[PDB]
C-alpha cells in the first residue's frame, strides 16, 4: 500500500521529476524488491517529458545530428539507463536461482515475470529499441530472439540494412520461430547486397539460404 | 517627380501617354522589349528587385494594371481597323513575354521540397519571386469579363477578310497570339490557383497592402467567363478552311482542350446548345468537308516530319480521339463530324445524307488507311505512316467498343470488305528488313525510336485479329454461309474476285527469344550500386528520382573532400549509363506487354476460329498440325 | 454504291 | 404550336431574366446585410467568430491573388489565339471541300440516329430519375 | 408571375430599407474589411464570366474549324445532343456510383 | 415544359433563401431603429460556399488546358493532312453508348435492389 | 420537334450565364469522346 501509493504519486508529476529525485526513487524501489513497478515508473517519466515522441521523429529520419530533440532522446535516456539499472539488480539477486519449487513457482520468479511484462508490452518503441541496444552490448542474444514484440522486427530489420552480423539475427530470430522462408529470403538478399561481405561468407549464406 | 504628388504624377503620365494609338504602341512595345532579360529568352526575373522601394508602389504592377486597363476600356476611340488590330497585337505579344517568363517547376518543386526538406534560406529567394513577378496580376486579370468580352471579339470576325488577307496579315498573327495566350492561360490556371494566390492573400494579410481586385469570384476558372459563347467553336471550326498550319493546329489544339474539360461540357449537356449551334446554317456540313479535303490531301515524302499537311492531319486525329475517349456513353461533337444524327441518348442516319452516300470524314478515313502504302524499299517500314494508322485503328477501336456507334459502324464496314482491304494490306515481318533503316539486333534498337513503331505495328496486328475475331463470330451466329466461304478462303490463303496471301500462321513470327529481351548486361556498377529504383516507380520508372539521388550523394562525395575532382568522371558516367539502363527497362516492358496483349489477341482469335467452324476436320487437319507444330517450340 | 471500295485489283 | 410559342419566348426570356435580377437581388441583400454588419456594430468590440472569418477570407482571398493563378487565364488566352489564327489560316487554307462536305454530310443514316439518339434520351431519363428516387427512398432510411 | 412578383415586394422593400440605412448614417455622423469581403467575392464572378467567354470562343472555334460551310447542318446537332447524353450518363454513372456506395455503410 | 419545370424550381427556391436573407437584415435595422452573430455564418456560408466554386474554376481551367492541348494535335494532324470514313464513326460512337447504358444500368439496379434490401430489413 | 428541343436545351445549356456556378461546358465529340465515353 505504501509502495503502490508512492508509485501514483511519482506518475502524476512525471511530466517534472528531477533525475535526482527519480534515481532515488529507483534506488529505494530496488531495496524493496519493487522491480516492475520502478521500470513503470521510468517509462512514464519518459512519455511525459516527450508527449509528442520527438524521440521517434528523431530516430525515425535517422540520427539528424545538431538538433534540439536531442534533448528529448538524452532526458528519455536517463530513464531508460535506470531501466537498464533495475533489469541488472534484478538477475543479481534473483541469479541462478530456479523459476520455481516442484508445482509452485518462487516470487522471485514472479518478480521477474512481473518487471520483465512492463518491458515488452510498453508502447513506446524508442524505449524498446534502446534496450535492444542494450541487450546486445550485454552479450544476452538468446533473450532478443523470445521478444514477440514486433518493434524488434522493426530493430532488426533497420540495422540489418547496413550491419550484416546484425541481419544475422534477424535471420536467427526467423529461424528459430520457423519462419524458414523469410530467413533465406534475407540470406539470399543479403548475399546478391552491396555490402562488405567476403565471397566465402556468401557461399555460407546461400548455402544456408538452400537449406 | 516629373515637375503633386508621385502616385498622381505617374497616373496623369500615363493617361497623357494614352491618348491615341502611336505612343500607346511605341509604349507597350517599349515595355515589352524592357522585360527580356540581358540572357534573351531560370532566375534573376528580369528588373531590379528594388524597383520603386522608395516610394509606396507595388513595383512593376502599375505597368501591367494600366496595360490592361487601356486594352479594355479604350479600344474603341480607335476608328482605323489597321491601329486597332496592331495595338490588340501588341497586347498579346506583351501578355506573351510576361506570362512565358514565369518559372512553373521551379515553384512546384519549391512549394513542394523547399520548406518540408530544405532548409528556410532559399525561401525568401521564392517568396520575393512569387511575390514580385507580375505573372499573379495577368492571371487576376484574366479572370475579368472585359478581357474575355474583347478576345472573343477579335476572334469574331467575317470570313471574307481572312479570306482575301495575306498570311502575314495582322489580324492572323492577332488571332494566333490569343488563342496561344488562352493555351497558356488554360495551362497554367491549376497552378496560379493553387501555388499563387494563397501565398498572395498570406503576405497581404500579414504585411501592409493596397491592391484593388481586378477578378469576378464568380468565375471560378476560366471556363465559367467563356462557356457563355457558342459562337466560339463555330469561328473555330470554320477557320480551318484558311490552309494557315500554324493557325489551324492553334484551333484544333484549342479545340481538344475544350472538349476535354468537364465543366463545359456539363453545362452543354446538364437537352443541349452545341449540336444545335453547330446545325443553324450546316456548319457541320462544310467542316467535315473540309476536313475531309484536308486529309486527302498528300504529304511530301522528303518533308515527312515537317509537312505541315501531315501535322494538320495529327491534330485532326488527337482531337477525335481525345473527344471521343472523353464520354464515350454519352454523344459529343466527334459523332456529328463524322456524319452522324446526335439525338438524346440516341443516334442515327438520315436518308441521302453524306454518311448515307459513303462521303464523309469516317469514310475518307477508311480510304486514306486502305490506300496506305508502309511496305518501302529504300528505307522499309517507315515510322510516320505507323503512327498515323496506329492513330486511325485507336479512333476506330473507341468508335467499336461504344455500343452506342458500335452496330451501325460493323454493319458498314462488313458492308464494304474492310477486313479484306486490312488483310491485302498486311506485311510480314522478319529480322531481315530494317526499320527505318535500322536493323533490330542492334544494340541502339532499344534506344533509338524504332521501339515506338514496333509498338504501334503490334498493337496494330493485335486489333486487327480482334476484329476479324468479332466479325467471324458475328457472322456465324448469324447462320449465313454467303460470307463463311470467303472468310475461309481468306484464311486458307486464297482469294475468288485467285489471289493468295500469307496464312495467320505466317503471322506468328513476332515470338522470338533471340533478341533476349528479358536478359539485360548488366555492367560493372563499382560505385553507385547501392542506389536502388525504390521511388521510382504501371512499370514507369522516374528519372528524376534517382537523379535526384545520385546528385545528393555526389555533393556528400564532395563535401567529403576525398578525391572528388578525379572520381567526379565516374560518377558522371555512371549516371550517363543508368539514364540508358531505365529507358532501355522501359522499353523491354513495353515491348513485352504488347507482345502479351499481341498474343493473348492471337489466342482469342484462334479459339473463336476452332469453337465456330462447321467445315471438315480432316482438310483442316493440315493447319492443326501446323498449328501444334509452331506452339511446340512457344511452349518448350 | 461502291465504285472503289470493290476489291478488283 | 400555342404551348411552344409560349414557352421558347415568352417563358424563357422571364426565366434568365428573373434569374439575373436574382443575382443581382442577391448582390444588393449581401451588400446590405454587410452595411447592417458595420455601422451598428462599429463599437469597436466587433471579434470571436470574426478571426475565424477573416481567417477563411484570407485564406481564399491568397489563393486568388497569387501570381500564377492569375497569369495561367492571361498565359491560355493568348494559347487560344494562337490555335486561333492557326486555325483560321488552316482553315482559309482548306476552304474549298464545301460540296463534299455539304453532301457528305446530308445523308440518312442521320435520320436514324436523330432516333437512335431521341431513344438513349428517354432511357437516359428513365435511369435519372431512377437514380433520383434511389437517392431521395434512401435519405428517408438515413433517418430510421 | 408569383416569382415576379415576389422580386417586386423584395425590391421595393430593400429599396425601403435604405431610408432607415441612410438614418442610421444620420445617427452615426452625429468595414473596409467587409468591402473587402464583398469585391473578394464579387470578383471571382468576372472570372466565371470571362472563362464562359473563353469557352465560347473554343466551342466557335472548335465548331468553326471542324466545319464552316453549313453551320446550320445535322451533324453539330448530333455532336451537341450526344455530349448532352454523355454528360448526363456521367452525372447517373457517378450519383449511382455514390449511392452505391451509401449503402455500404449500411452493411455494418 | 418538363425541362421549363426544373427552371421555376430553382428560381423558387433562390428568392426564397434570398427572401429570408433580405428580411434577416432588415429585422436587424429594425431592431436598432427602436441578430449580430447571426449573419456570421451567412458570410462564412457564402465565403465556404465560394471557396469550392474557385475548386471548379481550377478544374475547369485544368480541363481547358488538357483540352486545348488535345485541339493542338488535331490542328496538328489537320495540318498534315494537307465523309464515308466517318460516318463508321457515328457507329462505332452509338454501339458504345448502347453498351455504356447498359452497364450504367447494372450499377443502378444493384443501387435500387441494394435499398430496398434496407427498406425490407427496417420492417422486416 | 424532340430532337429539336434535345438540341435547343443543348444550345442554351452551353452558353453562359450569370447562375452562381453553372458555366458552359465545351463541346467534344467523335474521336476525343469515344475515349471519353470509354474511361468513364
Amino acid at each position: 500500500a505504501l509502495l503502490a501509493e508512492s508509485l501514483r504519486l511519482f506518475e502524476q508529476v512525471a511530466g517534472s521529476l528531477t533525475p535526482a529525485n527519480l534515481t532515488t526513487a529507483v534506488e529505494q524501489y530496488i531495496s524493496l524488491k519493487y522491480y516492475a513497478g520502478a521500470i513503470q515508473l521510468c517509462l512514464t517519466v519518459a512519455q511525459q517529458k516527450d508527449r509528442g515522441n520527438t524521440a521517434l521523429s528523431w530516430v525515425n529520419d535517422g540520427k539528424p545530428a545538431n538538433d534540439s530533440r536531442k534533448k528529448a532522446f538524452d532526458e528519455r535516456k536517463i530513464c531508460y539507463n535506470l531501466i537498464h539499472q533495475v533489469l541488472d539488480k534484478l538477475e543479481s539477486d534473483f541469479a541462478g536461482e530456479p523459476e520455481l519449487v516442484d508445482g509452485r513457482p518462487t516470487l522471485a520468479a514472479t518478480k521477474r515475470m512481473e518487471a520483465y511484462n512492463v518491458v515488452n508490452d510498453s508502447s513506446d518503441e524508442v524505449f524498446h529499441f534502446d534496450l535492444y541496444e542494450w541487450y546486445i552490448e550485454k552479450g544476452w542474444t538468446d533473450r532478443i530472439l523470445s521478444i514477440d514484440s514486433p518493434h524488434v522486427i522493426t530493430y532488426l530489420q533497420r540495422l540489418a540494412e547496413t550491419d550484416f552480423r546484425h541481419a544475422e539475427l534477424l535471420c536467427r530470430f526467423y529461424t528459430t520461430r520457423s519462419r524458414f522462408f523469410e530467413a533465406a529470403q534475407v540470406q539470399t538478399n543479403l548475399a546478391k547486397s552491396d555490402l562488405n561481405i567476403s565471397l566465402k561468407d556468401r557461399i555460407i549464406l546461400l548455402s544456408r539460404a538452400k537449406g | 517627380n516629373p515637375f503633386p504628388g508621385p502616385q498622381e504624377c505617374m497616373e496623369m503620365m500615363f493617361r497623357e501617354f494614352g491618348t491615341g494609338f502611336e505612343q500607346s504602341n511605341a509604349f507597350i512595345q517599349l515595355l515589352t522589349t524592357l522585360l527580356v532579360p540581358p540572357e534573351g529568352l531560370n532566375d534573376s526575373v528580369p528588373f531590379p528587385e528594388w524597383l520603386g522601394s522608395s516610394i509606396r508602389t507595388l513595383g512593376i504592377e502599375p505597368y501591367v494594371d494600366f496595360v490592361f486597363d487601356v486594352f479594355a476600356n479604350r479600344t474603341k476611340d480607335i476608328s482605323d481597323p489597321s491601329q486597332l488590330r496592331i495595338l490588340r497585337l501588341s497586347c498579346l505579344d506583351f501578355v506573351m513575354v510576361c506570362l512565358v517568363t514565369f518559372n512553373e517547376d521551379l515553384i512546384v518543386l519549391g512549394h513542394e521540397s523547399n520548406i518540408s526538406i530544405d532548409d528556410a534560406m532559399a525561401a525568401t529567394n521564392l517568396a520575393t519571386y512569387v511575390r514580385l513577378h507580375p505573372f499573379s496580376r495577368v492571371m487576376e486579370w484574366l479572370f475579368n469579363e472585359k478581357v474575355i468580352t474583347s478576345l472573343i471579339n477579335t476572334i469574331h470576325q467575317d470570313p471574307i477578310s481572312l479570306g482575301s488577307a495575306s498570311p502575314d496579315s495582322p489580324l492572323v498573327v492577332s488571332i494566333l497570339r490569343a488563342i496561344q495566350v488562352m493555351i497558356k492561360a488554360l495551362e497554367l490556371q491549376e497552378t496560379y490557383l493553387h501555388l499563387v494566390r494563397p501565398e498572395v492573400l498570406r503576405y497581404q494579410g500579414e504585411a501592409g497592402v493596397r491592391r484593388k481586385p481586378v477578378a469576378n469570384a464568380a468565375y471560378s476558372a476560366f471556363e465559367d467567363g467563356i462557356l457563355s459563347h457558342l459562337s466560339l467553336v463555330v469561328d473555330l471550326g470554320k477557320y480551318c478552311n484558311l490552309g494557315h498550319a500554324e493557325l489551324t493546329l492553334a484551333c484544333l489544339k484549342l479545340l481538344e482542350k475544350i472538349s476535354t474539360s468537364s465543366r463545359i461540357l456539363s453545362a452543354w449537356s446538364p437537352r443541349n446548345k452545341a449540336i444545335v449551334q453547330l446545325e443553324r446554317n450546316g456548319e457541320g456540313e462544310t467542316i467535315s468537308a473540309s476536313l475531309s479535303a484536308s486529309i486527302m490531301a498528300t504529304l511530301d515524302p522528303a518533308l515527312a516530319a515537317s509537312g505541315e499537311n501531315y501535322r494538320v492531319k495529327l491534330a485532326i486525329l488527337d482531337f477525335l480521339y481525345a473527344c471521343l475517349r472523353a464520354t464515350p456513353d454519352q454523344p459529343t461533337i466527334a459523332h456529328q463530324l463524322l456524319g452522324f444524327h446526335c439525338e438524346l441518348s440516341k443516334l442515327g442516319i438520315e436518308p441521302k445524307g453524306p454518311f448515307d452516300m459513303q462521303k464523309s470524314l469516317f469514310h475518307s478515313l477508311l480510304n486514306v488507311l486502305i490506300t496506305l502504302t508502309v511496305s518501302e524499299e529504300e528505307q522499309g517500314m517507315r515510322g510516320y505512316l505507323v503512327t498515323l494508322k496506329y492513330r486511325v485503328l485507336r479512333i476506330l477501336q473507341l468508335l467499336w467498343k461504344s455500343p452506342l456507334s458500335a452496330s451501325l459502324v460493323m454493319d458498314e464496314l462488313r458492308a464494304t470488305n474492310f477486313l479484306f482491304h486490312m488483310l491485302l494490306r498486311e506485311v510480314q515481318i522478319q529480322p531481315q528488313l530494317p526499320w527505318d533503316g535500322q536493323l533490330v539486333t542492334g544494340c541502339e534498337f532499344l534506344l533509338s525510336d524504332a521501339s515506338l513503331a514496333y509498338i504501334d505495328y503490334l498493337a496494330s496486328r493485335a486489333a486487327i485479329f480482334e476484329y476479324i475475331g468479332k466479325e467471324l463470330c458475328s457472322v456465324s451466329q448469324n447462320r449465313i454461309p454467303s460470307i463463311k466461304r470467303q472468310i475461309f478462303d481468306a484464311l486458307n490463303g486464297q482469294i475468288f474476285v485467285p489471289l493468295t496471301i500469307p496464312s495467320i500462321f505466317d503471322f506468328f513470327d513476332f515470338i522470338n527469344t533471340d533478341y533476349k529481351w528479358e536478359e539485360i548486361p548488366s555492367p560493372h556498377f563499382t560505385y553507385l550500386k547501392d542506389l536502388d529504383l525504390g521511388p521510382c516507380i504501371g512499370v514507369h520508372y522516374d528519372i528524376r528520382k534517382a537523379q535526384e539521388i545520385l546528385a545528393l550523394k555526389r555533393k556528400e562525395y564532395e563535401h567529403s573532400q576525398l578525391a572528388t575532382p578525379e572520381f567526379l568522371e565516374t560518377v558522371e558516367l555512371e549516371e550517363k549509363v543508368l539514364i540508358e539502363w531505365l529507358t532501355v527497362r522501359n522499353r523491354a516492358n513495353l515491348l513485352l506487354t504488347a507482345r502479351l496483349n499481341l498474343l493473348q489477341a492471337w489466342a482469342n482469335l484462334l479459339l473463336v476460329m476452332i469453337e465456330s467452324n462447321d467445315f471438315k476436320s480432316t482438310p483442316k487437319m493440315a493447319f492443326l498440325l501446323q498449328a501444334l507444330q509452331a506452339i511446340l517450340p512457344t511452349l518448350e | 454504291i461502291l465504285p472503289m471500295y470493290k476489291l478488283s485489283p | 404550336d400555342a404551348i411552344l410559342s409560349r414557352h421558347d419566348l415568352d417563358h424563357t426570356v422571364r426565366a434568365f431574366n428573373a434569374r439575373r435580377r436574382h443575382a443581382e437581388l442577391s448582390r444588393r441583400c449581401l451588400h446590405l446585410a454587410a452595411r447592417v454588419q458595420v455601422l451598428r456594430n462599429r463599437g469597436y468590440a466587433l471579434s470571436g467568430d470574426e478571426d475565424e472569418l477573416k481567417q477563411k477570407l484570407q485564406q481564399i482571398d491568397k489563393t486568388l491573388n497569387d501570381p500564377a493563378q492569375g497569369s495561367r487565364l492571361e498565359e491560355l488566352w493568348s494559347r487560344l489565339i494562337v490555335l486561333r489564327g492557326y486555325a483560321e489560316d488552316l482553315k482559309d487554307q482548306i476552304n474549298q471541300a464545301g460540296i463534299t462536305e455539304s453532301d457528305g454530310l446530308g445523308e440518312e443514316i442521320e435520320a436514324k440516329a436523330k432516333k437512335i439518339l431521341e431513344d438513349y434520351d428517354k432511357q437516359l431519363q428513365h435511369l435519372k430519375k431512377q437514380v433520383e428516387e434511389a437517392k431521395k427512398d434512401f435519405e428517408e432510411w438515413e433517418k430510421q | 408571375s408569383n416569382v415576379e412578383s415576389q422580386q417586386e415586394e423584395l425590391t421595393a422593400w430593400l429599396d425601403r430599407y435604405e431610408r432607415e440605412l441612410d438614418e442610421l448614417y444620420a445617427k452615426q455622423m452625429g468595414e473596409r474589411t467587409y468591402k473587402l469581403a464583398e469585391k473578394l467575392t464579387d470578383q471571382l464572378d468576372e472570372m466565371g464570366k470571362d472563362l464562359a467567354k473563353m469557352i465560347k470562343e473554343i466551342n466557335d472555334m472548335s465548331n468553326t474549324l471542324s466545319k464552316g460551310s453549313k453551320p446550320d447542318d445535322p451533324l453539330t446537332q448530333i455532336v451537341r445532343v450526344l455530349n448532352g447524353h454523355l454528360a448526363q450518363l456521367q452525372w447517373i454513372d457517378t450519383n449511382a456510383a455514390a449511392l452505391q456506395a451509401k449503402v455500404a455503410a449500411a452493411q455494418k | 415544359l418538363s425541362s421549363d419545370i426544373l427552371a421555376i424550381d430553382q428560381l423558387r427556391e433562390l428568392v426564397k433563401q434570398d427572401a429570408d436573407n433580405a428580411r434577416l437584415s432588415f429585422k436587424a435595422i429594425d431592431n436598432l431603429k427602436l441578430s449580430n452573430a447571426d449573419l456570421i455564418s451567412y458570410f462564412s456560408k457564402t465565403a465556404d460556399e465560394m471557396e469550392e466554386m474557385m475548386k471548379k474554376f481550377e478544374k475547369t481551367i485544368t480541363e481547358i488546358e488538357a483540352h486545348l492541348t488535345g485541339v493542338e494535335a488535331h490542328a496538328m494532324a489537320m495540318q498534315n493532312v494537307a465523309v464515308d470514313e466517318r460516318v463508321y464513326e457515328l457507329a462505332a460512337v452509338l454501339r458504345e453508348f448502347e453498351e455504356s447504358i447498359l452497364k450504367v444500368a447494372g450499377v443502378v439496379g444493384g443501387v435500387k435492389e441494394g435499398v430496398t434490401e434496407l427498406q425490407l430489413r427496417d420492417f422486416m | 420537334a424532340l430532337f429539336d428541343s434535345l438540341l435547343a436545351r443543348n444550345k442554351k445549356q452551353a452558353e453562359g450565364e450569370t447562375a452562381l456556378g453553372e458555366l458552359p461546358s465545351l463541346q467534344l465529340g467523335l474521336a476525343d469522346l469515344r475515349q471519353r465515353l470509354r474511361k468513364l
